[PDB]
């Protein structure tokens, strides 16, 4: 073959925390179909929303939106349980289909996006060049995602596992825990790295009694 | 309505 | 400048399913300092191995091992609650020290890496074009140990709230579920993608009432 | 745009020495036309060997041979005269149009190459990768080549020197110029770059009092 | 080993027409040795100008400028026949070394380039993602410096192949021929590729009858 | 003894 | 039959 | 003072 049909850029989805997930990678040769799997963020969670995005960058709003819909009809569970499956496929035309599908249910919806959306030839190297210009300051920022979800999950789990402990748990352990979630939280709603970190590791110390009793209840 | 990984 | 020093090649961990897991990217001017917050795979563990590894191959096992060091004294918690900050660490003269430290006891272990370690210029070579004759077949087993991990935690979770559930759970529902875990269990033994997707969405399809319940409990 | 139409390998033609030159690079997007003007190796050249290739070796022989055709008629002149223009034009359907033609006489030929010639998907990603094996070892080939190619001039250009200077040249000089040409002559048909180097360099020593005939000759 | 030494951009030097000829490419590992043979553009040239450039631009102006120097006492020789060797060589220190060699006279002149010359980190970076924005704009120089050269080339061949030809040349062919180089030199001031190209094509057409006393005149 | 994410 | 640049 | 290839 003297020619290939490819990606110019990848292709994904936004996910918790505002970063782009990538289903198809830059280069890709297509036809091409693949599916990840992905959960909900709350606890009764009822729809989940399917940002569709083109680009190279880390943070979900510095790519091509190429359209979002929504799933609805999740049944009532707790966070990170359903499984949302999300496949994205290009056919032959050059034209992509996005779906997710609620995996209890077989609830479906889709959205087409025809072959000649998202970046023309001019944004498609003006955004290959800004992730190359970009690679740190986008690593910084996937790191703090992490930090942010990593903490989230700590502080989402905590409380929980304080509820499952009830009055096994001292009153000068829950005090302390408390305290300390409430604090978590708060440093949730920024920026500050260092400070998240730092919330999470207070109720790490803090948390000892409490994580021998949630252990010892399933043990 | 968002979505993890 | 005339001249950098740069990593010839991605360094980072091994992480549960086998896969490498990068701290410092490819091609990264050095000194440099990164750090990622890791966790346990299991309710009541008590240490983690830090295995090492250079490379850009997605398979732990197809990357050159620099090392590796355990942390012990882990004090007992449910799975993926300790915070274990694994920072790598290579400075001017190219020595690359890692550690692994437990937030809630500050307790650390470290392993050094003289200069010299890992692969020369031959091999580096070879694993760059390797990582390139691969991409697709390290895409795969990436995919396939993120379902295998999904299926695992959904393992562990559905496990943990059938306790929680106890006589709330109708005695039909906990026969459907357990016959499920079961098979998931099984299936997750296996390397067969599709069948793990396949007892994840039966679990999913038969565990809507626990769900309800789960999330009831903590509303 | 979601997709590209893009070349996954160089293409070009075979120029002295046994090279690959390219016309137009690996992922140009098409459709597009390109040209550069070429000319022959010998006087009085009648004929020139259009040889098409793909991929992105620097040997002509390590790349994929698209086809070849020749453009006659040349009327008679010393090597390196004559202009023969060479397009390569890859249209909208990806079918590559390669024509050669004589700016003196208007004289022109083409090849036409559909768009499923040449490498397949596993070719392309072979060539890719050993290009990337081997830049080296084509690095000194292209040098090797350069230095025979000016050795070459040096050869041709000596011996039309000596014609014009006739009696000028003293007897000393032609002997000591004579000798060195059939030295050089004879390392040119060899594979040994410093050897070339080595013949060159006398010739540039002995050659001196023809050079400053030369230049005079002109001045 | 968990570190290379390399070049963060290309070294070379400026070439007729303004270009950048690269010595040793963009990631190059030291130390290393590199050399290419040049020569002089002009009759009677006595000296040449090797201005030392680092990056990855075609235009000898869009690179950084490392330092300059000549080679005098080049004796008296036509065009394009002085062999000028050029050396780059990197140490082990990072410090560059440029040597130009004349092979006639075995005279030498050097300019030593400590480690922490040219371009720093940022600029570094501008410069690889400029080149890269500019990919373009470079190769349509690159090629109108390549149609000025043969043009220079074909003008220059063509006025020493008038004076061999004296009165074997018939006066309409010398009218049209000289009236015609009049018109290709006053092109190869200008930019316009396709106006260099015309002139050229007029010559060739207008030269059938000289180019054939010049090949028998050496056949 | 894994880690995870 | 060969070409130069 | 041009050098060529």
């Amino acid at each position: 073959v003297l020619l290939l049909d490819v990606t110019p850029l990848s292709l994904g989805i936004e996910t918790m925390g505002g970063v782009m997930t990538t289903l198809i990678a830059k280069n890709t040769t297509i036809p091409t179909k693949h599916s990840q799997v992905f959960s909900t963020a709350e606890d009764n969670q009822s729809a989940v929303t399917i940002h569709v995005l083109q680009g190279e960058r880390k943070r979900a709003a510095d790519n091509k939106s190429l359209g979002q819909f929504n799933l609805d009809g999740i049944n009532p569970a707790p966070r990170g349980m359903p499984q949302i499956e999300v496949t994205f496929d290009i056919d032959a035309d050059g034209i992509l289909h996005v779906s997710a599908k609620d995996k209890n249910s077989g609830k479906e919806q889709k959205i087409t996006i025809k072959a000649s959306s998202g970046l023309n030839e001019d944004e498609i190297q003006k955004m290959v060049r800004d992730a190359e210009a970009n690679a740190e300051a986008d690593r910084k920022f996937e790191e703090l995602v992490q930090t942010r979800n990593q903490g989230d999950h700590l502080l989402h789990s905590t409380r929980k596992q304080v509820e499952e402990a009830g009055d096994k748990l001292p009153a000068d352990d829950k005090t302390a825990i408390e305290s300390a979630l409430t604090a978590l939280e708060t440093a949730l709603k920024g920026e500050d790295k260092a400070a998240i970190e730092a919330k999470m590791q207070e109720l790490a110390q803090v948390s000892q009694k409490l994580m021998e009793i949630a252990q010892q209840q399933h043990a | 309505n968002r979505l993890i990984l």
